[PDB]
This record gives C-alpha cells, sequence and structure tokens, in this order.
C-alpha cells in the first residue's frame, strides 16, 4: 500500500510541544540570584492600593492568564476590590481564566509576609480546589 | 534478548531490565558497547566484565501526576 | 534616609525584572538569550453595591462569594476578544498560519466535541482533547467560511498541513448549509511527537465565492491530496476573507490514533522520538 510510506522524522512546530511533554528546557542559570528559575510558568500576584491582580507569566515574559479585579465582569459582582474574599474570588477567577487558557500547572513563590497573608492562603485554597497546581512538573532530561 | 534468555534467572531478568531498560533495543535485546581499547578482545572482555557485574548486582509518581493533570483537564473542560 | 528603600523584596524584584527587560549598557540575560455614558451608568451601580449593607456585612464576616458563570459571560463581551488573540499568538498560530500576520478576533467563536448526545467536550484555546475524543466532527457555535487545520500534524513536510473538514459559504450561524469541500477525518497525530495544535479559523465572507479549487472528494482518505498551505490559500482569498474567530486545542497520541491510521488512512502508524610495544607504545599512554 502506497499510503504506508512514512517520513523518518517528524516536523512538530508547536511551541509548547516540548513544554507540555516535559522535555523543554527550564532556566538553570541565575545561580547567583534567588529564587530558582526552574519554572515554565509563574503566578505573579500584585495587590494595589485599591485593586488586587494576579497574573500567570511564562519564562518568555508573556502573561498568558491575567486576572484583575479592575475588569468589569468580576468587580460588578465583587463588593470591594481590596478584601480577603477578593483574593479568593480573583483566585477562582484566575483559575477560571487558567481553565480558559488551558494551563494547568504553574509555580508560585510567595514571600514570607505574603505567604502568611490569610487572603493569599485562601487564594491558594481557591486555586488548589479549582485544580490549578502551584507546583509545575519537573523537566525531562 | 534479556527476557527470553532463560539462563538468567527470572528475578534477575526483571531487575536487569528495570535498571538497564534504556539499553534494551526495540527488538527487546540488551545492547552494551564500550570500545574502551584498541584491542577487540579487550573491548569484548570489557563487555564480558560488565555482564558479570550486571548479573551479580541484579542478583509511581508519574502515574499520579497524569491523574492530577487529567483531573485538571476535566475541570478545565467546562465550556459547554 | 536619602536613598529610597522598597518596603518589600518583591517590589525590587519586580522592578529589577522590569529593569532587566529594557536593554542596558551593562550585560544582562535578555541580550545574550533574546462608551463614556455606559461607564457613568456602570459607576452608579457600583455606588449602589457599595451602599448595600448586606455586602459590607459579608465582607467583614468574610463569607461573601461571587458567581463565576456570570463573570465569565460579562468578561467575554467586554475584553474577551483581546485575550483570545494573546492565546493564539502565544501558541504560534498566526506565524504558522498567516506567516506572521496578526488579526484581533471579533467573533467569539466557540467549539465543542459532541460526546454522543448526552454531553459535548469543550474546545478551549490551548485546550487538551484526546484523539479518542475527536472521533467525531465538533459542534461550532458563534456568509462565512469555516476551516480546520492540524498545524503540526503533518507527517512529512514541516510547512504543509492537513484539513480535517472545510466548509464554505456558511450562511449566518447555521453550518449544515456549508459546502462539504473536505470530508471529516479524525485526528492522526504521530506517536512521540507530544502535543499537536489544531486551529479552527472563521473568516468573514464579503460575497459568496465558490471554492471549486478547494473542493475535495467525499470521502477522501489520501494524505497526498489533504496537504495544503494556509498562507497561499488565504492569499488567494484574502480579498474576501478577514479572520475573526479562533478556537484551538492540543491532542496527544491515543489508541484511536492507531485506528485512524489503519482503518481509513490505511497506513503504518508513524513513530518518532527526539534524540538527545614499539608500534603500540606510541598508541598507548606508555612510551
Amino acid at each position: 500500500k502506497e499510503n504506508e510510506a512514512v517520513a523518518p522524522e517528524f516536523t512538530n512546530r508547536n511551541p509548547r510541544n516540548l513544554e507540555l511533554l516535559g522535555v523543554a528546557r527550564k532556566e538553570r542559570g541565575w545561580a547567583t540570584v534567588w529564587p530558582n528559575r526552574e519554572f515554565w510558568h509563574r503566578l505573579r500576584v500584585v495587590k494595589t492600593q485599591h485593586h488586587v491582580e494576579a497574573f500567570v507569566e511564562h519564562l518568555n515574559g508573556q502573561v498568558v492568564v491575567s486576572a484583575s479585579t479592575r475588569e468589569w465582569a468580576i468587580k460588578k459582582h465583587l463588593y470591594s476590590t481590596r478584601n480577603v474574599v477578593a483574593c479568593e474570588s480573583i483566585g477562582r477567577v484566575l483559575a477560571q481564566r487558567c481553565l480558559e487558557a488551558g494551563i494547568n500547572f504553574m509555580v508560585y513563590q510567595p514571600t514570607p509576609w505574603e505567604a502568611s497573608s490569610d487572603s493569599i492562603k485562601r487564594l491558594q485554597n481557591a486555586m488548589t480546589e479549582s485544580g490549578v497546581m502551584l507546583r509545575e512538573p519537573r523537566r525531562i532530561y | 534478548h534479556l527476557a527470553s534468555a532463560d539462563w538468567i534467572e527470572e528475578p534477575v531478568r526483571q531487575k536487569i531490565a528495570l535498571t538497564h531498560k534504556n539499553k534494551i533495543n526495540k527488538a527487546g535485546e540488551l545492547v552494551l558497547t564500550s570500545e574502551s581499547s584498541r584491542y577487540q578482545f579487550r573491548n569484548l572482555a570489557e563487555c564480558l566484565q560488565k555482564i558479570r557485574d550486571m548479573i551479580a548486582e541484579a542478583s509511581d509518581a508519574r502515574l499520579q501526576r497524569l491523574r492530577i493533570e487529567k483531573m485538571n483537564r476535566e475541570r478545565l473542560r467546562q465550556k459547554r | 534616609e536619602r536613598l529610597e528603600k522598597y518596603r518589600s523584596f518583591e517590589r525590587y524584584r519586580r522592578r529589577a525584572e522590569q529593569e532587566a527587560r529594557a536593554p542596558h549598557w551593562w550585560r544582562t540575560y535578555r541580550e545574550h538569550f533574546v462608551r463614556t455614558q455606559k461607564l457613568l451608568e456602570r459607576k452608579h451601580f457600583l455606588r449602589e453595591l457599595r451602599a448595600n449593607v448586606e455586602e459590607e456585612r459579608a465582607a467583614r464576616l468574610r463569607t461573601a462569594s461571587i458567581p463565576l458563570e456570570a463573570v465569565r459571560a460579562e468578561w467575554e463581551r467586554t475584553c474577551g476578544p483581546y485575550h483570545k488573540q494573546r492565546l493564539a499568538e502565544y501558541y504560534g498560530l498566526y506565524r504558522d498560519l498567516f506567516h506572521g500576520a496578526t488579526f484581533v478576533p471579533w467573533v467569539p467563536l466557540h467549539v465543542a466535541y459532541a460526546v454522543g448526545e448526552e454531553d459535548l467536550i469543550p474546545v478551549y484555546h490551548g485546550n487538551e482533547v484526546t484523539p479518542t475524543e475527536a472521533s467525531r466532527a465538533p459542534e461550532v457555535t458563534y456568509l462565512w467560511t469555516l476551516l480546520f487545520i492540524n498545524l503540526d500534524g503533518h507527517l512529512l513536510e514541516p510547512d504543509a498541513e492537513y484539513v480535517h473538514w472545510l466548509l464554505t459559504n456558511i450562511p449566518s450561524n447555521r453550518v449544515a448549509e456549508g459546502q462539504e469541500t473536505c470530508p471529516y477525518l479524525p485526528p492522526f497525530p504521530a506517536r512521540g511527537s507530544g502535543f499537536h495544535r489544531f486551529a479552527f479559523l472563521l473568516f468573514k465572507q464579503d460575497k459568496p465565492i465558490n471554492f471549486s479549487e478547494d473542493t475535495r472528494p467525499s470521502p477522501c482518505y489520501q494524505l497526498a491530496q489533504r496537504t495544503f498551505r494556509t498562507f497561499d490559500f488565504y492569499k488567494r482569498h484574502q480579498e474576501a476573507m478577514t479572520p475573526a474567530g479562533l478556537a484551538f486545542f492540543q491532542c496527544r497520541w491515543d489508541d484511536s490514533v492507531t485506528h485512524t491510521f489503519h482503518q481509513l488512512l490505511d497506513m503504518r502508524e508513524p513513530v518518532f522520538e527526539f534524540v538527545r610495544l614499539r608500534y603500540l607504545d606510541r598508541y598507548r599512554d606508555s612510551h
């Protein structure tokens, strides 16, 4: 059968083919700086004076999932942009946006004071129940 | 052929396969090559010594994560 | 006291990261490796929400909750299309499909794979759907032209790609009336190639145009005739085609893929994996 012919090597072009497979390279540099760079995606949580925002950023520096309370849809149903519940809601909203984007794994590096914050802990509780993993898969060598 | 080879006892066969699965060819044969000398017999002798060491020495998290990501996918799979 | 001190480490880290992004004379990692009336009405509601004592009581009681579904619908209407472009560009669809041309989507295209009749599997942007879950054609909810691609599903040529099914002259939303130029084929991603991205494209049709060239025999099981290029095809129809909708998912290898390659494609399953004394005294160390 002529159809049986198959090329010796594939030509996969998806940027996340290796990343999703786990074979993609993770930043192993910055040995003189803290923290580790061995994460494909990271959760950036920024609390402004009047608003709370959480972002998920890939190593390339492009945010793929961005959750902000300034966005009209969330705030109209959200009593006060700055609140512990707002952190929970933005976490669920960020999860839902993470659900929207197709990204299931991310690395979160909270600070000592940020980690102690109950709002961030509840936000993490919102993330874990939504399935968004705070720990990414290890790279494959 | 590691598995078919009956001279190796079955418990050793499994242990060798697990430790050196990377050295098993698609046909299932266990391939080892060193060529650490210019003399073929020494190269063969080095191969022979490794087999004796392999015989003597021989004598999951991945699944869980797949469930977690699959569970995440199902929850992520919500646009109806 | 004269020197400014950030009161948190992350502020310096974020500022340093922002500083690192911009080029500098000193060496950095990147260089080496790289309407109004509506708002006023909206604000009036916000003041009412703040005035509501019940909302304030919940906040101090830390028991308040928000409906995700209501937020999701509103988000799509307001700024959803802009986020839609980001995902498509991040995955490289624009560079692979239109050779770098970038279009902001305007039609909120949504696709889901019908699981029998009880439920239909969503197709998000960057979603994960197994080929077993793609044995059937998906439902699309959003003249028009609707096109299906496997961007990296081609097995022989990098630039080339295959069509799953292509509909032309789609009237309004209904898709049953579209001409079945390409019959539906289940995904056939090669094993060991990881995740293949499939992009669903919606193009605005200014006038009805018969794509006799793009018509394909129904059923067609030949890869030699499925191969095509989006760029040249889009260029041939760029006058009457302006893309406005997107939807794409990632699929791994699966047992159904073996069935697809053999039963109807009738060819071997493709398998790949990335691959990471005197005379002799002179030769040996001793001499």
